[PDB]
RNA sequence: UAAAGUUGCUGCAGUUAAAAAGCUCGUAGUUGGAUCUUGGGAGCGGCCGUCCCCUGCUCGGCGCCGGCCCGAAGCGUUUACUUUGAAAAAA
RNA sequence: GUUUUCGGAACUGAGGCCAUGAUUAAGAGGGACGGCCGGGGGCAUUCGUAUUGCGCCGCUAGAGGUGAAAUUCUUGGACCGGCGCAAGACGGACCAGAGCGAAAGCAUUUGCCAAGAAUGUUUUCAUUAAUCAAGAACGAAAGUCGGAGGUUCGAAGACGAUCAGAUACCGUCGUAGUUCCGACCAUAAACGAUGCCGACUGGCGAUGCGGCGGCGUUAUUCCCAUGACCCGCCGGGCAGCUUCCGGGAAACCAAAGUCUUUGGGUUCCGGGGGGAGUAUGGUUGCAAAGCUGAAACUUAAAGGAAUUGACGGAAGGGCACCACC
């Protein structure tokens, strides 16, 4: 049941019931940290990072053979990006709205899905206010925001 | 083929070595630093054509900007415009690469 | 959203019974559903149940006799006290003689008769009979 | 403080000319003495000197615009047409 | 039908129900390693790849992304493996 | 006042009888998934019932040959909840 | 006098040690990505007859319209046939108990712009959620304000008939409007007369998008692979059929069921009929109007479903010279 839409759907991942390494994986835990190190360097969101690993180096979950899971690794580290990547994308997709808004200003429908994205960063906001991850006086504003990619 | 530019630009923003404005630049030109010249489509045109010149002699490209040098701020990240850009290290983005 | 867990799987045992299946199905297993289908296995309500312990909230299989009338929820958890938990079970079981009204209180989960011994009292999740 | 409540710029005619003439003047008055960006240098210094020109005090660049707005909505389909014309009468 | 062994079920119709809908929710989707005639190496790729990855040395491109299972590019060989 | 389940907390109705905002967003409000200690033992009766236990760290006497037992004081996440007690003017 | 052995208190430095510190990844949610899908939206562009007008040409006295006529056009050549040009609407047939969209609503081609459900996922975040006073966006038609345009249609009005009367239905003209752009307006039988979220409870054949598997057929051509069919499965999407699930006053309802065996969460809201969505006050609006919203008084019924009758300038059969031919 989404938060923005009337659609019920159902479709997502179903994790394995075992909870160990596969074992046709034969890289080992600082191997895997440091290719996503590399990945962490030239430029990639956590959620990328996890797909190109399923894909060429075939890890099943980071989490299983490394303890820790994407962010909690470059936040140790100090590759993390500074404001979370949910929030970055719905910020992405906000200044473009605006920025088609600015030359379509009859389109009432792209100014219906505008506060949809609007309801949306703003609640991420005071979720992530709660858990510190941004600092209080930390406050979306719609023109400031299109240096923020 | 704009996004690509545009996320290339940020990640030379916080790891390449860039030097923004015009007169920067030109210094950065003729010490043969520069790698990649950046023009907003909104420049000058001598200065548009002084640049490719210098940059001619200095081997240096130049990848000719699509928007204007308001937004050209707000590619580099920055809430002031830029009309000319120059990348001494790229860092570890691939710009030059493509 | 799925706010009362005790009260989806509850209810969810009972339209089986209606109907008449042999073993039903409840998504979610909370230490307050075991803690309530235990209660109804001592006094002979269901037929032995198990759950499946995979890696998220479990899943129940419980097995079913033709005893239960129905096994309904009080919502939300009503503070009970001792001096009216006969106005309780004057105006939500059938008789005197049978039906439940398990309890929770701070000796566990147990039903209503239970608590007359302890003398101890507590919140309500709900009643069979 | 908010000083006025609808009548804006055009409150400084008090209380004359009548209700629908001040209101009419107002998206015009507003727009006519609104500094635009100037698209040659980006600067907001784009500001009308007479009636039709409009100056810019960064590049001293003046723009033969409209009388009241910078571009005319009727200037810019024009634009438009001959940009699509030119490029179909000799491919 | 009142009376079904909802313990243990049939795999002819467990593999039927939906991936979350089964008794314990198990993915449908596995790896396998490839090789190109190409190349000799062997590699390991998602069957549901999304992302399209070549071979070392520039040889030949390894599978297609599709919108379910990543098309397996012709000629090349394969064997499915588990853990 | 009961009747009045015609004010409905217990306990009303809202397809057509009175009746769900045109629709969506949304703040207070309200309500919120699962997940962190069970079992073993001793006492007794015809496998079960019941008691018991998994508390820690100064001052004095059933005493014993620094160490053991025992009585006494304090501290050892906090509320909701629940039981006990006190305190509670009569009429 | 003095530092300490001494109890107490604070601070700095080296460590040793912890089984050294992070539950899971919801048939909860957000987000990323993948190939799609769609009368979703905006901007541009293109095309199609038709309609009306104009020009030229042909031949001619009627044409229109009606139940019947007349108003109206017409030898100044109407109507009708031909060839063109112009203008503004419109997007037939294909078009469906099909899709899409929050709803209102959305159909020539092409390009652009940004958005989206669903599916697929061993990707990520890790409870971020549900419903929501106040508040905010959109909201058919009509109506309003400026422009631009004004073919057809057509409130108003004018006439011709009909009629006892007809300022009505029928007909001929015809203004605002209908069209576009920009501002307002915020109501519809805005209806599914059916709040949203969640769970559960019969089958059945279809359909739409996505995915998986499978004989064969047929395109590419030169096969695999992608299309088109064919046979199933999964997800959710608009629906139908079906029945003693169950409910309901019943019509009917797989939800309007899981309701005296009454409690999943949560808004909105009804209290006999009128008076009356009226008065008033507030408030929004250019106005029309909207939102909020009484009482005095009056009344024993008003109403819902269903049954039988009678009735019908309703239908289908049939019959009578107290009916006709």
């Amino acid at each position: 049941g989404r938060m923005h839409a009337p659609g019920k759907g159902l479709s997502q991942s179903a994790l394995p019931y075992r909870r160990s390494v596969p074992t046709w994986l034969k890289l080992t835990s600082d191997d895997v940290k440091e290719q996503i190190y590399k990945l962490a360097k030239k430029g990639l969101t956590p959620s990328q990072i996890g797909v190109i690993l399923r894909d060429s180096h075939g890890v099943a979950q980071v989490r299983f053979v490394t303890g820790n899971k994407i962010l909690r690794i470059l936040k140790s580290k100090g590759l993390a990006p500074d404001l979370p990547e949910d929030l970055y994308h719905l910020i992405k997709k906000a200044v473009a709205v605006r920025k088609h808004l600015e030359r379509n200003r009859k389109d009432k429908d792209a100014k219906f899905r505008l506060i949809l994205i609007e309801s949306r960063i703003h609640r991420l906001a005071r979720y992530y206010k709660t858990k510190r991850v941004l600092p209080p006086n930390w406050k979306y504003e719609s023109s400031t925001a299109s240096a923020l990619v | 083929s704009l996004e690509s530019i545009n996320s290339r630009l940020q990640l030379v923003m916080k790891s390449g070595k860039y030097v923004l404005g015009y007169k920067q630049s030109l210094k950065m030109i003729r010490q043969g630093k520069a790698k990649l010249v950046i023009l907003a489509n909104n420049c000058p045109a001598l200065r548009k054509s002084e640049i490719e010149y210098y940059a001619m002699l200095a081997k240096t490209g130049v990848h000719h900007y699509s928007g204007n040098n308001i937004e050209l701020g707000t590619a580099c990240g920055k809430y002031y415009r830029v009309c000319t850009l120059s990348i001494i290290d790229p860092g570890d983005s691939d710009i030059i690469r493509s | 959203v799925r706010m009362n867990v005790l009260a989806d799987a509850l209810k969810s045992i009972n339209n089986a019974e209606k109907r008449g299946k042999r073993q039903v199905l409840i998504r979610p297993c909370s230490k307050v559903i075991v803690r309530f289908l235990t209660v109804m296995m001592k006094h002979g309500y269901i037929g032995e149940f198990e759950i499946i312990d995979d890696h998220r909230a479990g899943k129940i299989v419980v097995n079913l006799t033709g005893r239960l009338n129905k096994c309904g929820v009080i919502s939300p958890r009503f503070d009970v006290q001792l001096k009216d938990l006969e106005k309780w079970q004057n105006n939500l079981l059938p008789s005197r003689q049978f039906g439940f009204i398990v309890l929770t209180t701070s000796a566990g989960i147990m039903d209503h008769e239970e608590a007359r011994r302890k003398h101890t009292g507590g919140k309500i999740l709900g009643f069979f009979f | 403080a908010k000083r006025t409540k609808k009548v804006g710029i055009v409150g400084k005619y008090g209380t004359r000319y009548g209700a629908s003439l001040r209101k009419m003047v107002k998206k015009i008055e507003i727009s006519q003495h609104a500094k635009y960006t100037c698209s040659f240098c980006g600067k907001t210094k784009m500001k009308r000197r007479a009636v039709g020109i409009w100056h810019c005090g960064s590049c001293m660049k003046t723009v033969a615009g409209g009388a009241w707005t910078y571009n005319t909505t009727s200037a810019v389909t024009v634009k438009s047409a001959i940009r699509r014309l030119k490029e179909l009468k000799d491919q | 039908p009142l009376a079904k062994d909802l313990l243990h079920p049939s795999p002819e119709e467990e593999k039927r129900k939906h991936k979350k809908k089964r008794l314990v929710q198990s993915p449908n989707s596995y790896f396998m390693d490839v090789k190109c005639p190409g190349c000799y190496k062997i590699t390991t790729v998602f069957s549901h790849a999304q992302t399209v990855v070549l071979c070392v040395g520039c040889s030949t491109v390894l599978c297609q992304p599709t919108g379910g299972k990543a098309r397996l590019t012709e000629g090349c060989s394969f064997r499915r493996k588990q853990h």
